[PDB]
């Protein structure tokens, strides 16, 4: 157990670097779509821009408004940041490359998803601003609404696999990736992940121009940074789940010796990178829904479809006795 | 070809993920002498506890 | 001494619910939360006993009591909302008209 | 496989009919085309029909309800006692529903969900009666209780109805938690939740010196929960406030059906399990407290609904005296007392719902009713004398037992309490007869005549109340059958 | 799933078939069974119609009442037919048809 | 442990004792005839007498020390 | 020791649920009591129940409590009362319940005192049970939907009542 | 004439229609197809 | 109106066909040259008439 | 085995430490909306539905057709509730 901290740090530090550079990559791909260049002055090809923004942020004076909820105001970004970090303990990157081989890892991921709402709720309430509070309530409602669809899709995958172990879920896709028969389920899962991470076209907190003040409007300096970093770490995680559940995790595209020459971590990384490109591509492509429209989509479109897909998959597998 | 500039932060993220996997894989292997076994159940735990005696007491 | 320690954990939660009833005569929301603390303690009792006896019936009932607790909380807070909406306040002096 | 479910045919039918009514109501109440029609009476008539078809299915399938008893054993237990208890519960629900149409039409209470919740609670009480395991017992009790919490707050803009619902939820959830804690103690001590297993574990020992305190306290807490359910003192103070504050048809329903179902549970749990003396002393002391407190508090009341609530508390005291004695005649008399109290309460609430069209609230509002509606004043006087136990009305039967057990189980303090509280009850019942017949008020309230449903129900129950002691053989035989079928 | 049709109270009449199949019980429907079925269904349609006049939905109310009556009457007829085949109800005709086929 | 279902997916630790006690009580018209089997079942449930005896041993060890 | 730490955390957090001036803080301390309970369940080896207490109690029930309490903006005056006068009645009630129930198992479940001898060497291992072991999840799922399916369905009826009653009591359609 | 009412119901509400179809196949297969397979296996 | 036109409308709704087109044209500018001027090494165009500092 | 949860705890502690270092280094240099209650209720109901699906999905290979149909009946009851909520406008936020 003495080397466990080394493993945990070898997970957490590169994740914080990967998030720093996800912000950069988002600014670069959006720029290129818009015929612009993006950050390219601060470091060669702009590669030192993350470091500069982080150092700027830590050198900013904290504000700490005169609220009766001094402690909760500072604790809310810690809460969300911690929740975003702790989900990676059960994520397998390759065969045997995982910190905790939880037999209940699927339900554990669902539980972390469910805990994610409290940081936003508490930030909104503790800010002593009715705009922040209302924006927070709307964001929390949206998150819990789309968690229902996320959970029912998790149930579909679990029915196919018959085990909550994430490594087992990956290794059950050796015959075929689950995203081929369940391609509509993959589509609905990617959309539900956009709505759960509060990302475009569902990013209410970004719609300040729209008279919608986000839950983190009062935050400055590093609390504001912790909210932003938690949100982006959640996007890489949701891209990793899309990869694990439907694109066969670390497995190669084809069971051929030429494809088995490159290791599984490279396959996993490439699929994660494809999904992160799509998160940015969608932000760059479409306008955003109003709150009532996306709430209607959550309850009236994605709950029914997810439930119907659970019924159809379980019934088809029970009929022909293809169950795990 | 300017669009390769965008492929650098993405490649750095991919390398960060590859580190998050492999670095923890090689540290566990050094500490235990063999790679971590996926699916360690009660049987494997009991086998390890019995193997300790069968090895050390031999 | 394992069983006694788990049992006293659950028992302290139950007693805390009782005290929370006893200590909140102006605060009816905390009374509802004290009742939820008692229900949690009972669920813990069932799970601990299930383990201690090597019997599954305690786990089946724990799950069902979970469903019941959720339903009770939803209905309880609905009644709280309509009570507040009618009166404009949650103070106990406005919910004491029926008497004798 | 399909034939196994013949044992749950009545429940399957009533649940599916409830779903059909829920869908029908929500579809056509939202319809702009039909101008959002009030559907409370329509769904009420259809639900009354559903209850009568359920009753037909249950009563005409007496041997089939015991089919596949081993397959169904870990879920419920159907026998003759459950058969008759469920028939009586369905009859109570049908009568209560038939007493609600004027309330739906004239107050314009348009919510059809009222009928749906009544039917769902009827399902819950049906499952309560056949419960044969602590888990199933608790689940059915919770289903019934949640339906009642929601219907107690149905007049959602009324201060009284919201207050009633809030007190019901808090005191009901508290009592349910206490009862659940008792179930956990019993399970931990015996490793068993099934009533048969609990019977085998607990018989032959009772308090044999080395008594399991876990079992004893599980019993005590479960007993506290049951006593809350039957409104026995000192677990009663929720009842008068909820009875007053709830809409009057809710008060009528809560007065009858839950008592039938909870007493079925109490019989099958206690009379059948085996801790013994303490369990009966619990009910003895609570019966005495209930009789005394109910009599005094009713004597203090000036409003009709509160008087009826306190009268019901006193009468459950009288009934529980039967459970206290722990003999065959005790169980028989408990069942007879429940049946007669239910019919009398149905009579009384039919009259109350009839007078609620002119908003009766106080006992003084009944002044000069013998002039404005002489036959209604006679029917109501008959009910009050029956409540007071004056022979040869049906109410005497239950009073007769009280003293029969008091001189049978050898308890003269119980006899003295019964004599004094009977006199007090007689006083506050004949005060209503005095108000309707002897008083000459300056201002009279003229009451609208009742609808056909309530007049027919009133005529039948009044004929029963005056004439039951002429032909009481069927009830005596059937209750003796039920008391025997508890053990064999 | 292990099953056991055995009832607590034994059948008091010749047991023609212990666990008759669904279609066998439906095919055992007699004239009295159809009379019970039709009476329940007709009463239910009528109650649906009469209670639907005031809200203005007599037709839809008729369909709803008829569905409730159809389910209840079919269940009642099945109950009687299966009880006759199992020996729980007087089953003269079942035994007469059994002793011949 | 009277149901038989163990928490690890096998027969419960105390099911056989329960079944012995039940089978004895099904034909013995006196509960005292099955007292030994009943206390066997309850001993399985709580290990009261076993732990009492081991505590006696521990107490004697502490006394002789 | 670990059980002592968890018990102490739960005891303080529960006191803060029943004694906090602000009901929002009360709901937040309740989340801490549920987290501690999850830890206890993990110690007992029931990881499914440990996760479900997180998902349902904290993820769904506490959220509903928080939404309602936050939007109510309760003022501290409407719910404030001094609790020094309740120390005697709390003392008697709590002491009776303590002396009677913290020690209810002691006669029935006598604790095994730890001796200065290695009793771990007398643990008997039966390998037959370990060939194909069952998780908490599949052990529960083996029973919920077959042997005890009626109670499952009655719980569904309970949930249906909650949905109906929530709509009927509070809905004001725009 | 309940044939274009279904057509309109599909036109207005395609997600509901698709959910009903997907779930309906999921229910239909075990209800109908599975006993056919079990019988075909018996012979 | 027609089962074939109803079918096509439903499929287009469920499979986001018009949202694919917006993605495709967004990606086309990703690979094209950019219009950014590398100020201050590179400057924007001006004319002899430009009105600047007196 | 519960052995695999210990790394999660040490991970939590380390994440806490990182959080406090990042947050601390800079310190060195009256309108009730019922629609939120209603969405909370809906979420709670379907949260319990996902909860009851987890054991069913892992146990489908043993419970076979009986378990499938009992879960289908459960879903049918809860979906009737959902249709009631839909027709009553609880799913509309305009
Ligand atoms: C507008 O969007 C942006 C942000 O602000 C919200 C960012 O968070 C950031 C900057 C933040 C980062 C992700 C930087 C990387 C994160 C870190 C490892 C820590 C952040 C701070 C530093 C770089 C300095 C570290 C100093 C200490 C606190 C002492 C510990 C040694 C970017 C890239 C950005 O553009």
């Amino acid at each position: 157990y003495i080397a466990v901290p080394a493993e945990i740090l070898g997970i957490i530090l590169p994740l914080l670097l990967g998030v720093a550079f996800l912000v950069l990559a988002e600014r670069k791909v959006m720029a290129f779509v818009q015929r612009r260049k993006g950050p390219d002055v601060v470091g060669s090809f702009g590669l030192l821009q993350p470091l500069a923004d982080g150092l700027k942020l830590i050198l900013k004076e904290p504000i700490s408004p005169s609220s009766a909820n001094f402690f909760l105001f500072r604790m809310a970004p810690v809460a969300t940041f911690m929740l975003s970090l702790v989900a990676w303990a059960v994520v397998p990157f390759d065969y045997g490359m995982v910190l905790s081989d939880l037999n209940i890892g699927l339900l554990y991921l669902f539980a972390i998803s469910s805990l994610g709402v409290y940081g936003i709720i508490i930030a909104g309430r503790s800010s002593n601003s009715k705009y922040a509070f209302l924006g927070a309530l709307r964001s929390a409602a949206q998150m819990v609404s789309y968690e229902v669809s996320i959970g029912l899709i998790l149930i579909t995958v679990l029915i196919c696999v018959g085990s909550c172990n994430l490594s087992e879920i990956v290794m059950a896709q050796k015959q075929i990736w689950f995203g081929i028969p369940l391609f509509p389920v993959l589509v609905m899962f990617f959309i539900s992940c956009l709505a759960e991470t509060n990302r475009a076209p569902f990013d209410l907190p970004e719609a300040e121009a729209e008279l919608v003040a986000g839950y983190n409007v009062e935050y400055s300096s590093m609390g504001f940074a912790l909210f932003f970093l938690g949100e982006y770490a959640n996007m890489i995680l949701m891209s990793g789940l899309c990869t694990l559940f439907f694109l066969g995790g670390w497995l190669p595209i084809l069971d051929l010796p030429i494809f088995k020459k490159i290791p599984g971590s490279i396959w996993f990384s490439i699929k994660v990178l494809f999904f992160l490109f799509l998160y940015i591509w969608v932000r760059a492509a479409f306008p955003r829904y109003r709150y009532d429209q996306l709430m209607g989509l959550g309850w009236k479109v994605f709950l029914p479809l997810s439930l119907a897909w659970v019924v159809s998959v379980s019934g088809l597998l029970v009929t022909f006795q293809w169950l795990p | 070809l300017v669009w390769l500039e965008a492929m650098l932060p993405l490649g750095i993220i991919g390398g960060m993920l590859c580190i998050m996997g492999n670095s923890q894989y090689y540290i566990h292997k050094a500490y235990h002498g063999r790679p971590k076994h996926i699916g360690h159940d009660e049987w494997d735990v009991a086998m390890e506890r019995r193997d300790k005696k069968v090895v050390e007491k031999a | 001494m394992d069983l006694i320690k788990y049992f006293t954990f659950s028992m302290i939660i139950f007693i805390l619910g009782i005290w929370g009833i006893l200590l909140n005569r102006r605060n009816i929301l905390i009374m509802l939360m004290s009742i939820e603390l008692m229900l949690l303690a009972v669920n813990l009792n069932f799970l601990v006993f299930s383990v201690s006896l090597d019997d599954m019936m305690g786990q089946v009932f724990a799950l069902l009591v979970l469903t019941v607790a959720a339903a009770e909380s939803a209905i309880g807070l609905a009644i709280f909302v309509i009570t507040f909406r009618v009166r404009g306040t949650i103070a106990v002096e406005f919910i004491n008209s029926i008497q004798g | 496989m399909f034939n196994l479910f013949l044992a749950v045919f009545p429940e399957i039918f009533i649940i599916n009919a409830t779903f059909i009514l829920l869908i029908h109501g929500v579809v056509f109440s939202t319809s702009k085309k039909y101008d959002y029609p009030p559907l409370a009476s329509n769904v009420g008539w259809l639900g009354l029909l559903s209850v009568l078809i359920t009753l037909l299915l249950l009563a005409a399938g007496a041997p089939l309800l015991t089919i596949a008893h081993l397959f169904w054993n870990n879920l419920f237990r159907r026998d003759n006692f459950t058969y008759f208890c469920q028939i009586f519960l369905l009859l109570s629900t049908a009568g209560t529903i038939s007493m609600c149409f004027d309330f739906f039409d004239q107050e314009r209470f348009d919510a059809f969900e009222f009928i749906v919740l009544i039917l769902l609670s009827t399902c819950g009480m049906l499952f309560m009666i056949s419960a044969y395991d602590l888990i199933a017992m608790y689940l059915a009790i919770e289903l019934q209780s949640l339906c009642f919490y929601v219907i107690a707050a149905s007049k959602r803009k009324s201060e009284f109805s919201t207050e009633a619902g809030l007190k019901y939820l808090i005191l009901g959830a508290f009592s349910s938690g206490i009862l659940l804690f008792g179930c956990s103690m019993i399970y931990g001590s015996t490793g068993a939740t099934h009533f048969d297993q609990l019977a085998k574990i607990l018989t032959g020992y009772e308090i044999t010196g080395a008594r399991s305190s876990g079992i004893f306290m599980g019993i005590l807490f479960i007993a506290v929960g049951f006593l809350f359910k039957i409104t026995a003192v000192p677990f009663h103070m929720w009842a008068p406030d909820i009875y007053e504050g709830s809409p009057t048809p809710v008060t009528a329903f809560l007065s009858i059906a839950p008592k039938i179902s909870i007493f079925a549970n109490i019989l099958r749990v206690f009379i059948y399990g085996s801790y013994g003396a303490t369990l009966q002393q619990i009910f003895f002391f609570c019966s005495i407290a209930s009789m005394i407190l109910g009599a005094l508090a009713a004597m203090a009341q000036t409003k009709v609904k509160r008087l009826l609530a306190y009268s019901s508390i006193g009468h459950v005291g009288y009934i529980c005296i039967g459970f206290s004695c722990g003999t065959i005649e005790g169980i028989q008399s408990l069942l007879i007392g429940i049946f007669i109290y239910a019919l009398m309460t149905m009579d009384a609430f039919a009259i109350v719902l009839a007078l609620r069209q002119t908003r009766v609230k106080y006992i003084a509002d009944l002044g000069a009713l013998a002039k404005t509606n002489p036959i209604l004043a006679i029917t109501f006087s008959i009910t009050m004398f029956s409540y007071a136990g004056i022979p040869p009305l049906a109410g005497f039967c239950s009073k007769f037992y009280l003293f029969f057990a008091a001189l049978g189980c050898g308890a003269y303090f119980l006899a003295l309490v019964g004599v004094v509280t009977s006199v007090i009850g007689c006083f506050y019942y004949i005060r209503l007869v005095k108000r309707m017949f002897f008083d000459t008020p300056r201002t009279w309230i003229l009451y609208e005549p009742m609808d056909r449903n309530k007049s027919l129900l009133l005529a039948m129950t009044s004929f029963f109340i005056t004439l039951f002691l002429l032909y009481p053989s069927p009830l005596f035989s059937v209750t003796h059958q039920m008391a025997l079928s508890l053990y064999l | 799933m292990n099953t056991d049709i055995t009832a607590l109270e034994k059948a008091q009449y010749p047991v023609v078939d212990r666990n008759p199949a669904f279609t066998k019980v439906v095919g055992n429907f007699s004239t009295l069974d159809y009379l019970r079925f039709s009476t329940i269904t007709g009463i239910s349609v009528t109650v649906g119609y009469l209670s639907g006049i005031k809200p203005g939905i007599k037709g839809p109310s008729m369909v709803t009442g008829g569905l409730i009556g159809l389910m209840g009457g079919f269940m009642y007829a099945y109950q009687n037919s299966a009880g006759r085949l199992m020996g729980f109800f007087p089953n003269d005709g079942e035994v007469a048809s059994y002793q011949k086929r | 442990m009277a149901s038989g279902w163990g928490i690890t997916g096998n027969k419960g630790r105390c099911y056989d004792f329960w079944m012995d006690f039940s089978e004895c009580m099904s034909h013995c018209r006196e509960p005292k005839d099955c007292t030994l089997l009943r206390e066997d079942y309850l001993e399985c449930l709580h290990h009261s007498k076993e732990f009492q005896r081991r505590n006696r041993i521990y107490k004697e060890e502490q006394r002789k020390l | 020791m670990i059980l002592s730490v968890l018990s102490s955390l739960a005891l303080v957090s529960g006191l803060m649920v029943v004694r906090a001036k602000n009901p929002v803080h009360s709901v937040l301390f309740f989340i801490l009591v549920f987290c501690d309970t999850s830890g206890l369940l993990l110690l007992l080896g029931l990881d499914f129940f440990a996760m479900i207490f997180l998902v349902v109690y904290i993820g769904a029930i506490a959220v509903l409590f928080l939404f309602v309490v936050m939007m109510f903006h309760i003022q501290i005056a409407e719910i404030h009362e001094e609790v020094l006068r309740y120390l005697p009645v709390s003392g008697i009630i709590g002491l009776i319940f303590w002396w009677e129930m913290f020690f209810i198992l002691d006669n029935e479940s006598i604790p095994l005192l730890p001796t200065q001898r290695n009793t771990t060497s007398l643990r008997y291992t039966v390998y037959a049970g370990k060939v194909r072991s069952w998780t908490n999840l599949e052990t529960l799922g083996n029973l919920l939907y077959t042997y005890y399916f009626v109670w499952f369905l009655v719980s569904s009826l309970i949930l249906l009542v909650a949905m109906i009653g929530a709509i009927v009591l509070t809905m004001h359609r725009t | 004439p309940v044939m274009e009412k279904l057509r309109m119901f599909v036109a207005q509400e395609p997600v509901v229609a698709a959910s009903c179809l997907i779930g309906g196949v999921g229910l239909f297969l075990p209800a109908v197809v599975r006993p056919i397979l079990d019988s075909l296996e018996a012979s | 109106k027609d089962w074939n036109t109803v079918f096509e409308r439903s499929i287009n709704t469920l499979f986001l066909t018009e949202m694919v087109r917006g993605l495709s044209l967004t990606l086309k500018y990703f690979f094209d040259p950019k219009v950014t001027i590398n100020y201050p090494f590179e400057k924007g165009p001006l004319s002899p008439r430009f009105r600047g500092e007196h | 085995m519960m052995l695999e949860f210990a790394p999660i705890f040490i991970y939590l502690v380390i994440s806490l430490l990182v959080s406090l270092i990042l947050l601390g280094v800079p310190f060195l240099f009256s309108r009730f909306d019922i629609r939120f209650y209603l969405v909370s209720i809906l979420f709670l109901i379907f949260d319990l539905e996902v909860t009851f699906f987890f054991p069913w999905a892992v146990s489908l290979n043993k419970i076979d057709l009986f378990g499938f149909w009992s879960m289908m009946a459960f879903l049918f009851i809860l979906t009737i509730g959902f249709l009631y909520e839909w027709k009553r406008g609880a799913l509309d936020w305009e």
